[PDB]
């Protein structure tokens, strides 16, 4: 697979520059001033065959050709068959994503379907990562969704959501991975989030709410366009490092993790939370 | 895990603890310990049901056994309606030697309660429901033998009640399958539930030894009273024998719940047995009886001696006809004398229930061996087996 | 222990473990 | 069997600020480790073109400086360590007799009736249980269809734990680097029991439960020498797939470590 | 030496947001365990009365239940370890030449050209230093007055660490239960370089780093063993009073673990 | 405006049975009927507006309707602002507090009084916190002063007290909010040891219990300065937790919990405090 | 060493109660009425002899007398030699301990001196705890301390100071065992109380700021007598732990950790400090 990565082609008199994130390049040769030119008016991936045609018709030799995309920075080619085939956003306001699946093809995410929480029969296929985001979180909803899903065969889940001044995105639930569920997330953050001074969640005040049926909404800020935005690249970046056309590599240790940002400070924390001991996703 | 401990002046007891396990598909346990106080409450199955079910199992018998305080003295008949009173008295004169004069004169210990089927308020001897020997022990020569049958706890009244009325069933159907030897079916031993914990607990049972599963329901009551039965007759296993009972609409369900009963029971006492726990530590009669129990005889007894009403053993776990028909109403046509002694306190912004139900039409309580109202609307003398008539079941 | 001084009311079992 | 003790009885004396704070830690050093990751992660924060003068060295106490008490290598009276196995090849049949032989060597006293071990533990608690992965068709079985067993070293016997098969297992130990592993015919996997590390000697047992896992698979790779298997330990895999698929659950146990065995050809 | 490496060269890799939260977790497990300290601290949260129920026990996958294949002890082909030496008694002058066949034994190949150890190392990156330190006047000594060395495994020879008498050392390592260990002749100290341990594989490099102690002492059992002397490892010191002692900085280093040697006889 | 408490109706046919927290009624006019089952539906709060709306529907008087609601535990009336306008402290030990009126200003805590236990005449004002604290604990003590003041507009009482090496400060108790008292914790936890199913022959209720027998104060055991200072920290900050506290804005988990104090290790314990169905505070 | 731990001895009628932490006995014998009379007049640690004499002026035979007092928790017996002879406290309010020498004795603790920070020419002897308690905190006045006295043989110092709404109490620094010092924990705690979601201090703001001579002082919360007075009862406990009658061992993971107190919800943490990586300490 070939994916197009980020960069600029300029040009003044007779003057060229391709900038990337990788390097910079004076171009003082036409026909690729026009494969870079057409390069940047497509959206991520491009099939080899389209792009050897790129080269032919710039009469430019194929290998050298590509050896300079590649080593300058405006392609790369990846080999690696990828674990989730395909990424579903169900969401409260799926009007926040009414472009995302267009536009996030140029980050090489694939995103098939937005989905509004309100549909009944909802269908995901196998092998598919589901992402649910809500502004007006309810227990319920996560529950709904796993009560559904869970048992798709190679499915994965990610939840996001606000809590107080925070934007949460859970670490990846993946039952065949058996990694921690937002059940196990959403602990651990209301448990650092109480004045005990404590670790430990656990005393009689908390064993007799364990008692009422399993249910609650979350305090937060109320949300403006400009903490909407935020959220979005925030989605986006996350998609594109889990699915789509990795610019950065994360180190394993981390990879599947939660990220948390500050809505205030715009600080991003990256923690790998534990299993809950209440929790029953380990035993499902 | 979790393990909440309380100092020994707080309200709360002294320890709680959800046990590790190695196996994600074994259920989980949790337990309570409080000194003396009341013997260890634990629950098993799903972690926060296990959890909860610690938690109401630890209310429920600290409220019967350590908590009860009675409303007042009254004879039977200032106490509720005439023929509630006279059921009651007639339950008495099998219990004790005294006369039916003597009954009717005494003033008993009285707590609340209701008639399940009118709602009529009324009150009830206290000395059925309070399992200590202080809160009404000027009535004990009426009714020596006590015991938590038809006892529950929870966040609602419908949900106690609910629970009362499943554990009455419980107990009310075992009585009968020990005393008669009958029950409705067979399901087979090798049933496959597809319920992972439930699956993991069978076949471990099967592979240590043999199981029973019977389905014991009072004859023509709705839902399914599930009797498990274990034995081994391996050398090296400590429990060579152990059962689970539980009731409930869904057969599935009823089936599901009585294996963790099982797992429940059977894991408790091997816990005691290769702690090396000596018999001072055992306080409770029936904890007393049922370890005695603990032989490869009492599953051949019990199954040589049962009598099937269908001879096909079930391969699935469908329900029928009968299973959702009323139970008010099937419980209601053997006796209207049924009663639901009640108590309430405010936790936070909520109230948790205390429960009991308790008919002198039934079954009082479960120890056939003790003094008990033998002659009731389910069972006369010499209906049934005659040693079982004398001997406690043996069950926990 | 039963003493020649006095009756003995009540034990905190705990803390005498540790007085382990 | 006759020397079981029952988790209950260790979780009456956790303290449950200690368990959370212990594993919270424990997971940061977890991995995802998996063939579909590899162009999108990296283990080594050191460029594979520098690693090389990190490798086999020794710190100094005082740097630039060369005033040692040589000492004679003619006191060895050892065998050379076998180079660590890679390319594992399991074309030959292995018999569960020379896995047995592993096991009781290893992890075992010779004496049947003895309670020692062949590594010392502290407070005498080993913490650390030793499961046992079968990777290939080629390797004997004792039971039909059962790939996963924990090994009872006061017992010496192998309990059943899974029936998963021999390409999920090996799919889930091997993590990104299968290609470079090959084909190993069985591995172990040591897991810490949080809380029989932990109750006794609270934070410091956790560092207690690490070095005696290293003291048990230290004799597993001398045992191994000794019987002519090659061995590799192995951390690159995914700690939350390889636990979820021997059914261990991750709130009590986690695997430290596994350990790669067989035969090194072609 | 011809081996050596800078740290300046490692810590050019490192996080310091890692190196920091290792640290943290660490010192949680750090003891000040004293003779002085003994009517006002403990080290066991289980009483001793209730300790025997504990020891050398199984925790079962499937507790309660009996059905396991069991593995014949006539495949076993090695000797007992020794029971760990308590009561250590000094009497007995100890000759250089047994320390030096330990040290080589254990933790060097036979090869003096050869970087390999009888021990593996993730990414041979070997984080673990071994400190000899001398605590009788019983034992003979290569230098006069120096009472700590540092063991250089691929230079097979001893550097100068520190000066600070017999007693102190002795004091430093034996915490609050010093009568009953007795006098050893010398003790091994096992310590973590903190930065050598993370700056490859971060959080999980401790790990790795704490199992490698674990086989590097394991592999001293074994030697001891078979040298005739007798050993004890040991976790009841304080770990800062014997960094201190030794002159090591905290900073990068710590004591993971002591290992005593000796006699045991009166 | 109005709190909502906790209750049951359970209906049987045409039967229908009310049961709260004080009361058991039987339910025989349809209206009524109508008005439980909206209320507990409610889930704690509603407005006087939405009460006198769902009365004149279900054609009950408003006044017969509101007043059997209150008498029978399905309402309370409580206001939005401060339950309590100040604090009243009746000690044994009096002299402890003589500068924590004037002290206690700035932490926005207001003490009115401090008040000796052995004075003969105590009066206290409507809407007052009454705040008792004893060194010499004995069980008459808190009975007398509930029988002085439980009927006083707004009153409500905490009690602070020593227990072998603990500090124990109870929940508020509140006739008009229903919360638990003293005795729903000490007499229940003594019933507890009595009922034992194998007593303790050690029990420290031999010792409570003697204490009565023998007409003996409970000795806070060999306090000194130091103890006293700690004290008297934690009854400030409790008070100020207390202070402009209201149903409005502070959960009813604020009065029914209580702290416990081991003055040797200074760590505090905070437990709920629930009612006990047996105790004579439920007698009304 | 005999230690007469917290008891009271109370009479009425013909009846008499013993009552300590351990136990209650219901006293029968006159002679040893008379004996826990006496030790309860007297301040922590009492002669073997005087406690001998006190037995035998009872005709109590010794032995069993011992017996009882030991085993009903009035006294015990302690063997070992502490590693610090003396305490002293070095204070900008020495006033606020003007009575501790002479109190904190019934509680095991031997405080030599109460020591003016204001003095010139401050003189310690060997082996001795050095407690500094500053509520007008400023660095230079730790530097100067540590100057003067670090190099005393067996020479340790605690530090307690105010920071925020805190009560900080350092770790034991002593030199000799090798741990961190007031620096390695001030530096924890302002590092921990800025707002970067980071556990790592170091960026180059701060690499900026430690080229100024390195001073400063600490924001805090105004005190006032109940603060002071918790604060008082802290510092009793925490040298009553170190070198006073032990009530409640410590685990030895802990013992010589920090102890910070939140003033206003009075809850502790006990927690152990890295050395700082820019602190000198560990060289000196
Ligand atoms: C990490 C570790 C720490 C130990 N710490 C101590 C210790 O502090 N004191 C002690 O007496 N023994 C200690 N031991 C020795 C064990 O108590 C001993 O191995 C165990 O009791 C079994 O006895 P054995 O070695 O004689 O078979 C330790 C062992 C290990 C592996
Ligand atoms: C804790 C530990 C983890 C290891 N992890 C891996 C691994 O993930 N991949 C690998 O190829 N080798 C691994 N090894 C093997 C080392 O790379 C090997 O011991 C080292 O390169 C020296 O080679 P040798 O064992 O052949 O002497 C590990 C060794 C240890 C002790
Ligand atoms: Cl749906
Ligand atoms: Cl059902
Ligand atoms: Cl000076
Ligand atoms: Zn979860
Ligand atoms: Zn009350
Ligand atoms: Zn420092």
């Amino acid at each position: 697979m070939i994916n197009i990565l980020p960069f600029e082609i300029i040009s003044r008199n007779t003057k060229t520059l391709l900038i990337t994130y990788i390097s910079s390049v004076d171009i003082t040769h036409e026909g690729m001033k026009k494969v870079l030119e057409s390069l940047r008016s497509k959206q991520g991936i491009i099939s080899e065959y389209l792009l050897d045609k790129l080269l032919d018709e710039s009469l430019i030799d194929k290998d050298k050709g590509k050896e300079f995309l590649i080593t300058t920075g405006v392609i790369n080619k990846t080999k690696t068959s990828p674990l989730w085939v395909n990424s579903v956003i169900i969401s409260d306001v799926p009007h926040l994503f009414s472009n995302a699946r267009e536009q996030w093809k140029c980050d090489g995410v694939f995103v098939s379907h937005i989905i509004d929480i309100k549909d009944n029969n909802i269908n995901v296929s196998d092998s598919t990562l589901i992402w649910l985001h809500l502004e007006n979180y309810h227990s319920d909803i996560v529950k709904r969704i796993y009560s559904k899903f869970e048992s798709n065969p190679g499915v994965a889940f990610i939840q996001s959501y606000y809590l107080k001044e925070s934007f949460r995105i859970d670490g990846v639930y993946s039952p065949d991975l058996g990694t921690p569920c937002h059940f196990c997330h959403i602990e651990r953050w209301l448990s650092r989030e109480e004045k005990s001074f404590r670790r430990n969640e656990m005393s009689w005040a908390n064993l007799l709410q364990l008692l009422k049926k399993y249910q609650m909404t979350l305090p937060a800020l109320a949300l403006g366009e400009s903490e909407r935005g935020f959220s979005y690249h925030l989605i986006k970046r996350r998609l594109q490092e889990l699915t789509g056309t990795s610019l950065v590599k994360s180190h394993v240790d981390n990879f599947m993790s939660s990220v948390s940002a500050d809505l205030i400070t715009c600080i991003l924390c990256k923690e790998p939370v534990i299993h809950w001991q209440a929790c029953s996703c380990l035993e499902r | 895990m979790i393990n909440v401990y309380s100092n020994l002046m707080s309200a709360w007891p002294a320890t709680m603890a959800m046990s590790p396990k190695l196996n994600r598909n074994m259920p989980t346990f949790s337990q309570i310990w409080d000194y003396e106080r009341i013997t260890p409450a634990s629950a098993a199955g799903e972690t926060l049901k296990s959890i909860q079910g610690a938690i109401g199992e630890y209310f429920e018998r600290r409220h019967f056994f350590n908590e009860i305080v009675t409303g007042g003295q009254k004879t039977l008949y200032e106490m509720m309606p005439p023929s509630a009173a006279k059921a009651f008295t007639e339950a008495f004169f099998q219990i004790s030697s005294l006369t039916r004069d003597e009954i009717i004169t005494h003033k008993f210990k009285t707590v609340r309660a209701f008639n399940l089927f009118s709602l009529e308020q009324q009150e009830i001897p206290a000395v059925i429901i309070a399992l200590d020997n202080i809160t009404a022990a000027d009535d004990l020569k009426f009714y020596p033998d006590r015991d938590t049958c038809g006892c529950s706890f929870h966040g609602s009244l419908n949900d106690a009640i609910e629970g009362s009325l499943c554990e009455f069933m419980e107990r009310q159907s075992l009585l009968l399958y020990w005393l008669q030897g009958k029950a409705n079916t067979e399901i087979s031993s090798e049933i496959v539930t597809g319920i992972n914990h439930i699956d993991e607990i069978l076949l471990a049972l099967r592979s240590e030894g043999d199981i029973r599963i019977f389905d014991i329901t009072l004859p023509g009551a709705p839902g399914h009273a599930v009797l498990t039965l274990y034995g081994t007759k391996n050398k090296i296993s400590r429990i060579k024998y152990s059962t689970g009972l539980s009731y409930a609409n869904s057969l599935k369900k009823a089936l599901c719940k009585s294996v963790v009963e099982l797992w429940q029971s059977y894991i408790c006492l091997h816990n005691f047995l290769i702690g090396g726990y000596t018999d001072d530590d055992i306080i409770d009669s029936y904890q007393r009886h049922f370890m005695s129990c603990n032989k490869y005889e009492s599953f051949t007894d019990l199954c040589e001696n049962t009598v099937l009403l269908s001879d096909d053993v079930k391969l699935t776990l469908e329900e029928n006809i009968t299973s959702d028909t009323n139970l008010l109403n099937y419980l209601q046509q053997i006796s209207d004398n049924i009663f639901v002694y009640y108590a309430r306190e405010r936790v936070s912004n909520s109230l948790v229930w205390y429960t009991k139900i308790v008919s002198p039409d039934f079954f009082l309580h479960m120890n056939n061996s003790g003094a008990i109202n033998i002659n009731n609307k389910i069972y006369h003398t010499g209906d049934g087996i005659k040693v079982r008539e004398s001997k406690m079941v043996p069950f926990p | 222990k039963a003493s020649e001084f006095g009756v003995v009311l009540s034990v905190d079992a705990l803390k005498l473990s540790r007085q382990g | 069997s006759k020397h079981e003790l029952s988790l209950v009885e260790v979780t009456h004396y956790t303290d449950p600020e200690v368990l959370a704070i212990v594993k919270d830690f424990h997971v940061r050093g977890n991995f995802a480790s998996l063939p579909e990751f590899a162009e999108r992660t990296f283990v080594s924060a050191v460029p594979l073109a520098h690693l090389e003068k990190f490798e086999n060295k020794e710190v100094l106490f005082r740097p630039g400086f060369s005033s040692v008490i040589n000492i004679s290598s003619s006191h060895n009276f050892s065998r050379e360590r076998l180079p660590s196995g890679i390319n594992f090849c399991d074309k030959n049949k292995l018999s569960i007799r020379t896995i047995e032989k592993l096991l009781v060597n290893a992890f075992s006293s010779p004496d049947p009736g003895s309670v020692r071990r062949p590594y010392p533990s502290g407070g005498a608690l080993y913490p650390i249980e030793v499961f046992l992965c079968r990777l290939s068709e080629n390797t004997e079985n004792w039971q039909a269809g059962t790939n996963v067993y924990h090994y009872l070293p006061l017992s010496q016997a192998l309990e059943p734990v899974a029936t998963c098969n021999t390409q999920s297992l090996y799919r889930s130990l091997s993590g990104g680097d299968s290609e470079r592993l090959g084909k190993p015919h069985f591995a172990l996997v040591y897991c810490i029991i949080f809380e029989k590390a932990l109750f006794k000697y609270r934070y410091r047992g956790y560092r207690m439960a690490l070095m005696e896992t290293g003291s048990m698979y230290q004799n597993a790779v001398l045992v191994a020498d000794q019987i002519g298997l090659k061995n590799r330990v192995w951390a690159g895999y995914t700690d939350s797939y390889v636990a979820k698929t021997m059914n261990l659950d991750q709130r009590t146990v986690a695997p430290l470590i596994v350990q790669f065995f067989g035969d090194v050809n072609d």
